[PDB]
């Protein structure tokens, strides 16, 4: 079905369609890469502004994400790929029918989880090898170990031993041997969320309900437990900045900072993500920074910043709460209409089926701007009929913009749906 | 960053430093007690001999300064000075000095604490390198004339900006203001974290703990209109409400216990929030005033929440210790007290309490049901109850001679719910 | 020959001597096994002058491998030497009315 | 005292202290040159130099 | 009598109180020396209730 | 005079990691 | 008309014969032209006809 005039570039205005992204870096340069349906994006976290694309598209969504140094691991329908710089260049076809579920690397051993609960391990070719390439080996966790296959994490200092988490223990497999060295007791609360802290041998546990568990592997013991309830904990990070806070994401679209010394709840936010596309779909501390990505599944990733203390002596007691850092977003729904808002061809206005008109750059995507919709008051300076509380207008049902007098007048016309006039917007 | 920025954070590194004349003049000049120029031109030997004799006095006074005396107060307290310590002993030093501002935080309308501290601060420079302490302590004497002296020698950290605008002027600071120190949130963390340590050392006394407490209250009176303000500033007062009440003494238990009350009675709190702060108050309840401020409080907390469940039975642990830590006599007297504050949901929740639980001091009740003047849904809650309590219980003539009582007053009531309910 | 102890005194006036004082304030305070093992990462061998981070690692100019339990002991002490290990996982876990079921109530709710 | 500071924005700096040893002068490569006397953290003069 | 009856019962029943502005405690800073914390909390009933 | 909130420029400095490279490793 | 609304209780009312009025309301400034409860006696809505917004 390919074409002879056309081919297809990228996607603009989409910072993330739910796949949890995943933190990397290249020295000072901290990268983010965030999948978009068939092709992912790799932004800067400095600035946030674009630094890679997928140049190929995936024939079907990618299911997970994982990022070391300088290779992107992407996993769709039943392959896992090995890019650089956005650009395809090892496929890796698994031997199965199922579709890969969950991924991670460490070492010489890529490790692909498939949802019939099959593990795979690949090995490097080569110790100095960039890649794993060679199929290792597979294994399989039927049910009596566990159940399905919730995550799969590489603790710091385990010789080849690799965490698998399921829905019901933690099981402990090691790769060199391709067996089952340890399992871990039950937990009656079915296991969502996986973190490996940055202190030794001890991994924590969102569940269905409100509990984070703080279990530690070499005791083989539930170290700490913390309680919040009516609440799915969605998502986990630790501060390596050198204070001891975690922050737990739940899928209510809130945010919660606990500090573990203190064994206190030292802020929380409140819908920072849209709860009705799951809310909080990744929190992630940056390794040894007060900066925490926020992404949600509602196209929103957000950046907050912890500024120092302004108490002398005390400091961690009189802790600052979280500032809003920077951002990027699109629209929730499908735009409705678009137009090119100059002949330079810089920017795009696009007005969705979410009540939003929205104007992107195209060069670099630092200026995806809502267009507001704050109102002018009027000359006669009378009263409006209107009720006390803002609310969007109705969805765009046609457009029309013009540049000949830019910034001198209105330039914008707007015709929403089922409403007896068109609206005037200035650009 | 930019370099002017830089420079200002070096140059507060290197804040008591004196690096010229002119530096330690000014260093040396700000003083407590003297003026500018005598200030400058007198010395440490005659500073320290001042100091010798009004910790001596001090000691006298109370002999927890004695361990100051030898360490804080010698002759090679003289002779050393902050910076060509390390880091750990500046570490040392800070927490000694903490210690004594603590300990003479409670004493300040003496001059010999005058003097001490006019020592500590020319020679350990504690109005320069920690001054949250010494502002934290001296924070309730806030219309005397040392802490005016205090205020205009200090240098102000960031959260005393409303005193920054108070520096160098003729009148006190006002209850406004300290209002406005206090409703800032940030400070009140730090002034919780300072409370904590009070009550961790149990050196707190009555002055501190009401102007604390006045604070508190017109600062939740302030925010009486935000709900989100409330809510966010829930867990810092209720949580120094719960150490307050871990404290021993009566004056923190009246504090705690005045808090909760303007707080509760500010914003309607959840009911197991309630009755946690109920039960908290029950377990640590140990003195007769504290008694008597605490049957006041739970009569208040009561009163204030309303909600699908108002009136419904104390749970078995927190009725078993209020009738542990309260007599059925002690609450009639205090029914039978001349203000009668309005007991309505919680004499409602006690009778159906006890009730269900103890089924004994029916008599009780009835001395209870013919003190207090009752509310219609309540009568009828506890006539529901008691029909239920009849069928299950055997039959007793006190209990047909409460129902006697309902005859007595409004047996139609009785008929209705008997109506809904049975024959 | 050593000192006597007025003349100790006298040396310490003279000489301003401050360790006295610097006793008194770093004395001063406020008076008012595991689950699992492994036979194949017991026995396993690794070399170690193969690589930088490895020759980091080690201890001795001349060895050239080290066995499983050593070198992960060696590995964790550099992570340790990472990050720094805190209190509220060192030294903290969990295992008539209370006092503190309102902090309790106040920590489960928002 | 000792010192680190980082403005990463013009070039590889030059570094001349004062003989008594109480001023500082930096200049940077393309226009920054900064006096400061350092220890009591007091910048003398700032200029830029495009130059 | 049904639910309705059952609910204008309670709204009936429920009592006015004294609310809390922002300008009610601000004599206390005045009449805080040199007094008892009983009669503090006497004071601020009073002026609750 | 209220308490200034001033904000600033945050930059990301160096970050030190552990290597999974050097915790994965060959047998004898 | 002075814009004035008092609100009496009728449990006392009816018993004290020349009552006191439980509030006189005031937060209007012409002349009162209604008073209307709510259908369940929480709500008590007074409008003036005279300026706009009342």
């Amino acid at each position: 079905k390919n074409s002879k005039i056309f081919s297809p570039f990228r996607i603009i205005g989409n910072v993330s369609n739910g796949v949890p992204f995943a933190t990397g870096t290249l020295g000072s340069t901290f990268y983010i890469v965030t999948c978009v349906g068939k092709t992912f994006q790799i932004y800067d976290a400095n600035t946030l502004h674009l630094l890679f694309v997928s140049e190929k598209e995936t024939p079907s969504s990618i299911v997970a994400l994982s990022a070391h140094f300088h290779y992107v691991y992407a996993a769709y329908e039943n392959k896992v790929g090995i890019y650089k710089r956005g650009i395809e260049e090892h496929l890796l076809e698994l031997e199965t029918d199922a579709n890969v579920e969950h991924l991670c690397i460490f070492g010489d051993y890529l490790c692909a989880s498939t949802d019939d609960n099959s593990i795979f391990i690949y090995k490097k070719s080569d110790p100095q090898d960039k890649y794993p390439s060679e199929f290792y080996t597979k294994l399989t966790v039927t049910e009596i170990q566990g159940g399905e296959i919730v995550s799969l994490q590489h603790l710091a200092t385990y010789l080849n031993k690799l965490t698998v988490v399921t829905k019901s223990n933690v099981l402990l497999f090691n790769v060199r041997t391709g067996k089952l060295v340890f399992t871990s007791n039950e937990f009656p609360d079915q296991i969502t969320t996986a973190e490996p802290a940055p202190v030794l041998d001890i991994i924590a546990l969102g569940t269905v309900t409100g509990e984070v568990i703080m279990f530690n592997m070499r005791k083989g013991k539930r170290i700490r437990t913390i309680k919040i309830p009516q609440s799915r904990i969605s998502s986990l990070s630790f501060r390596t900045d050198g204070s001891s806070h975690l922050s737990v994401g739940t899928s209510s679209g809130d945010l919660i900072f606990y500090d573990l010394d203190r064994r206190s709840r030292i802020h929380v936010l409140k819908n920072i993500h849209r709860e009705s596309y799951g809310g909080v779909t990744q929190a992630t501390f940056l390794n040894g920074q007060p900066i925490i990505v926020t992404s949600g599944g509602d196209n929103s990733l957000k950046e907050y910043v912890f500024d120092p203390s302004l108490s002398q002596g005390s400091g961690d007691v009189v802790v600052q709460p979280p500032r809003y850092l920077r951002s990027r977003g699109g629209h929730s729904q499908p735009p409705s209409y678009i137009a090119f808002a100059d002949s330079q061809s810089h920017f795009m206005l696009s007005a969705s089926k979410d009540r939003s008109l929205w104007s992107f750059s195209l060069r670099k995507d630092a200026q995806s701007q809502e267009m507001s919709q704050r109102l002018h008051k009027k000359q006669d300076g009378g009263r409006v009929g209107g009720s006390t509380i803002k609310s969007k207008f109705p969805e765009i049902v046609a457009l029309a913009i013009e540049n000949a007098r830019i910034g001198e007048w209105e330039n914008i016309i707007t015709a929403h749906k089922d409403e007896k006039f068109a609206r005037t917007w200035d650009m | 960053s930019s370099l002017s920025d830089q420079l200002a954070q070096v140059a507060s590194n290197n804040a008591t430093v004196a690096l010229d004349r002119k530096r330690r003049q000014k260093l040396h000049s700000a003083s407590l007690i003297y003026n500018s120029k005598t200030a400058a031109t007198q010395d440490y030997d005659f500073i320290f001999e001042n100091a010798s004799k009004a910790l001596e006095e001090l000691s006298q006074i109370e002999p927890k300064f004695a361990i100051f005396s030898r360490t804080l107060f010698s002759e090679s307290s003289i002779s050393l000075d902050r910076n060509v310590q390390t880091k750990e002993e500046i570490k040392d030093l800070d927490n000694a000095i903490n210690a004594y501002l603590l300990l003479a935080s409670s004493k300040w309308y003496l001059a010999p604490t005058l003097h001490a501290t006019e020592w500590l601060v020319r020679r350990f420079q504690i109005h320069v390198k920690n001054t949250e302490m010494l502002l934290l302590s001296t924070l309730n004497y806030y219309q005397t004339p040392v802490f005016k002296r205090i205020l205009s020698i200090i240098k102000l950290p960031p959260l005393f900006n409303c005193l920054s605008n108070f520096v160098r002027s003729e009148k006190p600071p006002t209850a406004l203001t300290m209002i406005k120190l206090f409703n800032d949130m940030d400070f009140l963390k730090l002034y919780t974290s300072y409370l904590d340590q009070c009550i961790k050392h149990n050196a707190t006394y009555t002055n501190q703990l009401l102007f604390t407490t006045c604070c508190f209250i017109n600062v939740v009176a302030f925010n009486s209109n935000n709900d989100e303000k409330l809510n966010q500033l829930v867990p810092i007062l209720l949580e120094i409400s719960a150490k307050l009440l871990a404290s021993k003494s009566k004056d923190c238990q009246i504090a705690a216990h005045t808090i909760l009350v303007v707080f509760a009675t500010a914003l309607p709190l959840k009911k197991t929030i309630i009755l946690a702060a109920m039960e908290t108050i029950l377990s640590n309840l140990d003195a007769k005033e504290a008694k008597h401020s605490a049957l006041l409080t739970i009569c208040k907390l009561f009163q204030t929440l309303k909600g699908q469940g108002n009136v419904d039975q104390l749970p078995s642990k927190i009725f078993k210790l209020f009738d542990s830590k309260f007599d059925t006599v002690s609450i009639l007297t205090f029914l039978d007290k001349e203000d009668k504050p309005v007991c309505d949901k919680f004499i409602t929740s006690y009778t159906r309490s006890i009730a269900r639980y103890d089924r004994s001091k029916l008599n009780i009740i009835l001395s209870l049901l013919k003190k207090i003047r009752l509310e219609r849904y309540e009568v009828r809650l506890i006539i529901t109850d008691l029909i239920y309590l009849s069928e299950i219980l055997e039959d007793k003539s006190q209990l047909v001679e409460l129902f006697e009582y309902f005859i007595s007053i409004n047996e139609d009531l009785v008929l209705k719910c008997l109506k809904s309910l049975g024959l | 020959p050593p000192p006597d102890e007025e003349e100790q005194l006298l040396a310490k006036f003279v000489f301003g001597d401050t360790t006295d004082l610097q006793e008194n304030l770093a004395k001063f305070n406020a008076d008012f096994e595991a689950a699992w093992i492994d036979s194949d990462d017991e026995k396993i061998k690794v070399p170690i002058l193969v690589t930088n981070k490895t020759k980091k690692l080690r201890t001795s100019y001349n060895e050239s491998k080290i066995n499983g339990v050593h070198y992960i002991n060696r590995l964790r002490s550099q992570f340790e030497k990472i990050y720094p290990r805190p209190k509220w996982v060192d030294d903290e876990s969990d295992s008539n009315g209370d006092i503190n079921a309102l902090t309790k109530i106040l920590s489960t709710t928002y | 005292k000792a010192l680190d500071l980082s403005l990463k924005e013009f070039g590889p700096y030059h570094i001349k202290y004062a003989k008594n040893g109480t001023h500082l002068l930096i200049t940077g490569r393309k226009g920054h040159v900064a006096s400061m006397d350092w220890r009591k953290g007091q910048l003398r003069a700032e200029l830029f130099l495009n130059e | 009598e049904d639910e309705e009856d059952i609910a204008l019962e309670f709204i009936n029943g429920e009592k006015k109180d004294k609310l809390v502005n922002m300008n009610s405690f601000t004599s206390m800073f005045d009449n805080i020396q040199n007094v008892q914390m009983d009669t503090f909390f006497d004071r601020v009933m009073k002026v609750l209730t | 005079p209220k308490v200034v909130r001033e904000a600033k420029k945050v930059e990301m400095t160096e970050a030190r990691a552990y290597n999974a490279d050097a915790d994965t490793a060959k047998a004898a | 008309e002075s814009g004035f609304v008092n609100l009496y209780d009728r449990n006392n009312a009816m018993t004290s014969s020349t009552p006191t009025p439980v509030a006189a309301l005031d937060q209007l400034t012409t002349t009162i032209s209604n008073l209307q409860f709510s259908p369940d006696g929480q709500i008590l809505c007074m409008a003036s006809r005279a300026v706009k917004d009342a």
